[PDB]
């Protein structure tokens, strides 16, 4: 004889991924429940006469009258080094055809970020291998740095070059310098994610990368969940004295999936039909990226969330919401992209909130004042557009800025080692490029870099080991660029 | 068993069942109609009552009217005998040629190919259209989208592509008319009979047609794209053959969804759209794809409401595409056809490792000069070209010639241009724009580059002028 | 009295009481929780049911769970033992240093001081920040607001003010972290230990810390400002000494109210905000004040959503301030830091009878030249510099030098600028702008004036820029 609607319930209605359930008197808020068919759902609305359950899958598998059963707890995922090299869904299920995922550890998806005490200031470099990023808007371990811009401005490519960049460290035996990577795809098409994975495999980068994918035909709850699940995989490394990087590609699509769920749970819309707490959705996720003090292992999780703007409006609602969470942003623009400024980074509008503390001394030496200087250069360039009599100082400011702009142009899929970056920036910042035609700067950089790689590995290796430019290294560099430049000008 | 209608508002019909409730997506059959009226189960409302979406008009329905459960979603004829035929949303022949006696049927709802089924093959599909081939090339088995406001050139472009691609293609084609002009379907059908790509006397037809146009109620317009897809899915999977899929116009799918959502009583999303806009689109678009099992080269015309590319419908469509051709009203009004925006049209295969450095360099070089011309528009609009520096005047003159050389007479648009249609080899497209960028034709008048094929025609045209 | 949870939707929890219904604002204690979970009563819905806002996460709550009425609003530790410590919304220590060694408590909800309690005293508080001191100076015991969109420099400025004003302050300071970054809380905490303004071993701590950052649910973020200011009110009223109160960021109080508004059954007002936005703000702001009993110099960082200063949240905040520092992305984008809009920052004490005629004349002169240039920029961008009269191009060159001389390297911004921080005396600020206005540096390059302290550095920079 059954009268117990405490541990079970019955579907009253089902539509658009929302089941309203009678009973389930003992169900907890946010508890995962199971339908008759095997489908799972999260209990998000506990109302006096019903439970509003969001469905993790196709609601054709749910009917009025179907039983719903308590699970006892909230959502969790497979966690550990066994996920490396694997493509999984929003719940860590293997979707790559390589076989079941067998980790010795599991972790909850909805855990709160570490507070003030477990933390310590971001101070370790997270190298992207992208000159413009590492020099102008540097990222440290434990930092959150947004990648933001219109469609097809190069956002994913920043994240991809960054993942590929870590191979240099990961092939070694120093565990404190390694960086394990997590790419979370939200709302993308499966073929795009597949091409992404092919790229990471060809560069031999997949071996230290977990791909977490909730795609366009996955139900809205799965897309909403994917960032948190990926975050939990990354928090494993963070809490065990290791360093992880997580990319959320993208949070715009997660917000859209969350908006759907919320509207269909009949929670009243706010600005742009997004739920009243759309900020909190992203702020709780991104706060979990953190740098841990030595007491907690000294590990870290670095986040690169991605936001898509419309018509280049960085000042929009959701963009400024996410800008107002992260420790800086890399802003990309179509205008710059097609002008040949690739990576298409707007310097003045991009920031890092950690700054030189996230740089090696060598990089800090060559790039210390460059960001404000380039911001000022663009103002003067715009103002001097007409060929009106300009003084020597403004002309010099323009000459330098034009040449540094060329130097920060970079191709794809060849992220640069830090000592190499310092060496090229050095030639620009010390004034050796000032008399060269702007059109020949990339030619100079290509020839100069290949030369110092060829003949001066002792110098580069010394900059990499010391992490700085000593007075001896500075004298050697000075001799090299002077003689090289004298040959290049003829 | 049997249900009874309890509520009707436009496309939305509520039905109560006494014994056994149809699952979501099941096709219900309304009893006593002159022509088949299908209701698709959308939701279970509670109290043994389902909410459904009609596939045809609901006029004449009465509360208490009997409804039967077919025990399956909408199922349609699939296979070789769909070729040469026209069907509607529910797979009925609408060409007056009798039954479509296929050996198999298929439900119009199928799950999208899984991640494991994806192909990473990226091979260029040369169209002979200069703008496309140069700047944003299409790929074989790729997803192509043609964006455009009202009257700018979507359908002319899709028709030119059917002319340039399909004949060079060795396989089957499926055309889905979705919320567009019925008379455009009549035109296409009879032109295909005339050319012989549809044969009424033999089994040699290479095209299957599916139509649910702007005379249809929204349930039909929302589902007819799925009908088209299902036909293509068969040819891709059960024949493992190269398929071409043409859809005009996929926006109409989302618009129809907005109309039904309003009738379903959902809380509306931004711009009055259904809260399910993106997931609905994803579940449909993810089926329009090449797999390891077979190739679908898909070309979808995409309507742009009030010319606003940030409208949730077109804005959400971009990420579903491998190549995008974005048309511009401003460009059309200047007389440049096809009215492609050369700075807003993209392709995944625009990559030096794919198209070769020469192709890539000329493309980016063309785009640089066009962007440099663009960000002078403010000053030019006020003071004209004569105020600019000699340097900027040079970039304006070349950009204007490039803009014109990007225009091209279409075989399909001969009545409107007055010129014989032209198809240009890729190597000739690269060479022509290469020469312009190099300044080889700085002396030639701009109008010489307008509405030609290869660069030699621009030379010959200038010779006749002076 | 004991109730049962009847509904849970996000941060909003409905509780039914069979008997003694708790009044609005009361703090309720959820039973069967590992860590203390407080619900604040917001409404009486009828049918013996109250609607409440949770001060922590609602995960794990069950319909039927018992809830106790504490018989009072949220009460927190106040007094000198809060100094050098970190507290949360409900008064708990979050610094791993054990209990707050106090037994004096205060409700976080309180009536604002009456009209009779108001002070009209207003004297200049010099910051050493040129743009602030020259154009819109702060007043001791006054209400100061720092407006800005995302990432324009609100926090850097507040930290510079703490560095320039609070490190040499004769009383106590309260910093309230409201809906911001936890990393910034850790940064500030360890910085004050390094400077000695917080001492972990003796009782010489000068600053009390209260935090509820953007990792917390909206109830916490809606109430942490009240907690922070309650600590401040004690130091003002029960002592009588001068208090500095820093809040970053007060927008987050209004944002948190908007997050729960629909679930509290409210029809939205304009721009998705709660209908109660202005009265909510008024009851909170009117407590943040100097009285005849004691002085509070308050500095509040104010977020501006979508950079729109007409957004209801910042728009409603302006009227609560005596001095306004408005930061602009348009200015930050140029590398001009601090990114202060000199044509949108104001102060009650910018009056010739208060600051003197010299100060006032130079400030208005600077604003005039900058407004004249702003109006010309767009015309000259199209028609060209050569079309300007000699009088116009003189105002252009001087204005551009003035714009640059308003920029300044901050000590707290050394990691961003690559320049040593500078503090400029008010005397030197006035003189410097006076001389530029008078055409005394017409012969010097533009860039000499960028990112320096006193005017002597611009001269020295001009000499260095030669060779």
């Amino acid at each position: 004889t059954s009268v117990d609607l405490e541990e079970t319930g019955r579907v009253l209605s089902i539509g658009d991924g929302i089941a309203r359930v009678h009973g389930l008197r003992n169900v907890q808020a946010e508890e995962m429940v199971e339908f008759s068919s095997g489908l799972k759902g999260m209990s998000l609305n506990l109302e006096p006469d019903n439970v509003g359950v969001v469905v993790f899958g196709n609601d054709k598998l749910i009917k009025e009258g179907d039983i719903v059963k308590r699970t006892g707890a909230i959502v969790d995922v497979p966690v550990g080094e066994e996920l490396l090299g694997r493509v999984v869904d929003a719940l860590g299920n293997a979707i790559d055809g390589k076989g079941p995922i067998g980790s010795k550890a599991r972790r909850r998806v909805g855990l709160k970020a570490p507070g003030i005490i477990p933390r310590i200031s971001v101070r370790e470099p997270m190298q992207t291998g992208i000159k413009a990023v590492d020099s102008l808007v540097p990222i440290g371990r434990g930092q959150r740095e947004l990648i933001i811009g219109d469609r097809q401005t190069g956002k994913t490519s920043i994240a991809i070059d960054t993942i590929i960049n870590q191979k240099r460290f990961n092939d070694g035996t120093d565990e404190k310098k390694k960086l394990y990577c997590i790419y979370v795809a939200i709302g993308q098409k499966r073929s795009t994610v597949a091409q992404l994975v092919k790229r990471l495999t060809d560069a031999d980068a997949m071996k230290y990368t977990i791909v977490v994918s909730a795609t366009a035909s996955d139900a809205a709850p799965l897309q909403y969940l994917a960032p948190y699940s990926g975050c939990s995989m990354g928090e494993y490394f963070r809490d065990n004295g290791k360093h992880a990087l997580i990319i959320y590609d993208d949070l715009s699509k997660q917000a859209v999936a969350y908006r759907q769920m919320s509207l269909l749970l009949r929670r009243p819309p706010g600005r742009e039909a997004y739920p009243g707490d759309v900020f909190y959705l992203h702020s709780r996720l991104l706060e979990r990226a953190a740098k841990m003090n030595d007491a907690f292992g000294g590990g870290s999780l670095t986040a690169l969330p991605v936001i898509e703007t419309q018509a280049g409006d960085v000042s929009a609602y959701i963009p400024t919401n996410v800008i107002s969470i992260t420790d800086g942003q890399i802003f990309l623009e179509t205008e710059l992209f097609y002008k040949g400024i690739r990576p298409a980074i707007n310097v003045g509008l991009s920031v890092s909130r950690v700054g030189s503390a996230a740089q090696t001394r060598a990089m800090k030496q060559v790039a210390g004042t460059m960001k404000l200087e380039l911001a000022q250069y663009r103002e003067v360039a715009a103002f001097a557009q007409f060929g009106s009599d300009l003084d020597a100082a403004t002309q010099q400011l323009l000459s330098r800025g034009v040449r540094l702009t060329e130097l920060l142009k970079q191709g794809q899929y060849s992220p640069m080692a830090i000592e190499e970056q310092v060496a090229v920036i050095y030639a620009g910042v010390r004034g050796y490029l000032d008399k060269l035609e702007p059109s020949k700067i990339t030619k100079f950089e290509n020839a100069f870099l290949s030369h110092v790689i060829s003949q001066h590995q002792a110098l580069l290796s010394k900059i990499r080991t010391d992490g700085k430019i000593s007075e001896e290294s500075d004298a050697k560099l000075k001799e090299i660029v002077t003689n090289f430049l004298a040959g290049f000008e003829a | 068993t049997t249900g009874r209608i309890v509520a009707v508002i436009g496309a939305v019909v509520d039905v109560q069942f006494d014994e056994g409730l149809p699952p979501i997506l099941n096709a219900l059959e309304v009893q006593g109609r002159e022509t088949r009226l299908v209701l698709e189960v959308a939701q279970h409302l509670g109290e043994s009552t389902v909410r459904t979406i009609a596939m045809d008009g609901t006029e004449g329905l009465v509360r208490g009217q009997k409804v039967l459960d077919s025990g399956a979603p909408i199922r349609i004829p699939v296979g070789p005998e769909t070729l040469g035929r026209i069907m509607n949303v529910i797979g009925e022949p609408i060409d007056e040629r009798g039954p479509i006696k296929t050996k198999q049927f298929a439900a119009i709802h199928a799950e999208a190919p899984e991640f494991v089924e994806m192909s990473v093959e990226q091979e260029i599909l040369v169209t002979g259209i200069k703008v496309v081939d140069l700047l944003a090339p299409y790929a074989k088995g790729g997803k192509i989208g043609l964006f455009g406001g009202a009257g700018v050139g979507k359908t002319v472009l899709i028709m030119e592509l059917i002319n340039n691609v399909a004949k060079a293609h060795g396989g089957y084609s499926v055309f889905a008319g979705v919320g567009e002009r019925t008379r455009e379907g009549n035109d296409l059908y009879h032109e295909m009979i005339e050319s012989g790509v549809i044969n009424l006397k033999d089994a040699t037809s290479k095209v299957a047609l599916v139509y649910g146009q702007m005379n249809e109620p929204p349930g039909a317009r929302a589902r007819v794209a799925l009908t088209g897809l299902t036909v293509a899915e068969y040819f891709r999977d059960q024949e493992g053959q190269d398929v071409l899929l043409f859809i005009d116009n996929i926006f109409r799918f989302t618009q129809a969804g907005s109309e039904v959502s309003a009738l379903l009583g959902r809380i509306p999303s931004a711009v009055g759209y259904q809260p399910t806009l993106a997931t609905d689109m994803g579940t449909m678009q993810e089926r329009i794809t090449t797999t390891k099992k077979g190739s679908i080269t898909s070309v979808q015309a995409i309507y742009v409401p009030a010319d606003d590319l940030t409208d949730p419908a077109p804005a959400t469509t971009f990420a579903h595409l491998d190549a995008t051709t974005v048309l511009s009203r401003a460009i059309a009004e200047l007389g440049i056809y096809p009215a492609v925006d050369p700075l807003d049209s993209t392709s995944r295969i625009m990559d030096p490792n794919i198209v070769g450095s020469e192709h890539y360099d000329v493309a980016r070089g063309v785009q640089k000069i066009l962007q440099d011309y663009k960000s002078l528009q403010d000053i030019i609009a006020i003071l004209g070209m004569d105020e600019l520096s000699e340097e900027d005047k040079l970039t304006v003159s070349r950009a204007r010639k490039i803009q014109r050389f990007l225009s091209q007479p279409f075989q399909v648009a001969e009545v409107f241009t007055g010129h014989l249609g032209k198809l240009v080899p890729l190597k000739e497209t690269i060479k022509g724009f290469q020469q312009i960028l190099a300044g080889e034709y700085d002396h030639l008048p701009e109008q010489a580059f307008y509405m030609v094929g290869p660069i030699e025609e621009a030379v010959a045209k200038a010779d006749k002028l002076a």
